[PDB]
DNA sequence: CCGGCTCGTATAATCTTATGTGAGCGGATAAC
DNA sequence: GTTATCCGCTCACAATGCCACACGCCTAACGAGCCGG
């Protein structure tokens, strides 16, 4: 139900929703999409669980 | 071709005269060199008083292609703020009559001629060398061949005329 | 012999356990 | 069709009084100052 839901479709389209959603009216571009969505979970600088 | 054309960036107070070098070591750095044009900030000299004003406060021109790798590659940099344009995600260029306006008020700054070899006769000016040293006068011929300034100092209401030369008299 | 240092001072920036209201506004919703 | 309603989302605004006590309330870099090398 929720797949039938969202509007969003792929995995270049998934980046840009989320990097649409952190900041509004920035320029949709693959890499900074990639980093953002890097930065937020995947590394040790700004995400760490004890 | 695409067309290297001016945009107005946004910097913090008294930072900007360190982020234009660093945003050409960063275009140095990153090998996008084959797009850019040159960037400046426009300053001035006013008349220790004297001074060096910048032209604009907290304010820096860029030359830009404007794509998005030009965006990202100015938007890290680490004192910027965002562009200043029309819109977001969008910047709206300068048009053409302001940046010839704004090369045109760079242009005040040449000198030689003319300091003090080309003067023109029946001018109330000042005498600074001599026993009439700092009073003023009408001079009444300028000759160029013999180098010799027939200048009428005004001493006691009265004119006294004397040969001097250009260095000899301060123009007023 | 102007500012390299040193100082007087004027002034710009990357949260995350709250509830209950009312009040308004944008998106769906059921008619001749 | 198109029109007059119904409903869900978002956001401003309130939350007793008094007392003592106590410690806090800028500075990296742009215009001046001294005079050494």
């Amino acid at each position: 139900e929720t797949l039938r839901v969202d509007p969003t479709n792929d995995r270049l389209s998934a980046l840009v929703e989320i990097y649409r959603m952190m900041r509004p009216g920035e320029p949709p571009t693959r890499e900074a999409a990639e980093s953002l969505f890097e930065n937020l979970f995947f590394s040790e600088d700004r995400y760490d669980l004890s | 071709a695409p067309k290297k054309r001016w945009y107005v960036v946004q910097a913090f107070s008294g930072f900007e005269g360190r982020v234009a070098t660093s945003l050409r070591e960063h275009i140095k750095l990153h090998n996008m060199e084959e797009l850019f044009g040159e960037v400046m900030v426009p300053t001035e000299e006013v008349v220790r008083r004297k001074s060096e004003r910048k032209f604009f406060p907290g304010y820096v021109l860029v030359q830009m292609v404007m794509n998005d790798a030009s965006w990202h590659l100015v938007r890290s940099v680490p004192r910027v703020m965002g562009f200043i344009g029309g819109t977001s995600d969008r910047p709206a260029p300068i048009s053409d009559k302001e940046v010839d306006a704004i090369m045109n008020r760079l242009q005040q700054v040449g000198d030689k001629p003319r300091p003090k070899t080309l003067f023109e006769p029946g001018e109330m000016v000042r005498v600074n060398d001599g026993p009439f040293a700092d009073f003023n006068g009408v001079v009444e011929e300028v000759d160029y061949e013999k180098s010799r300034l027939k200048v009428s100092v005004s001493i006691f209401g009265r004119a006294t005329p004397v040969e001097l030369d250009f260095s000899q008299v301060e123009k007023a």
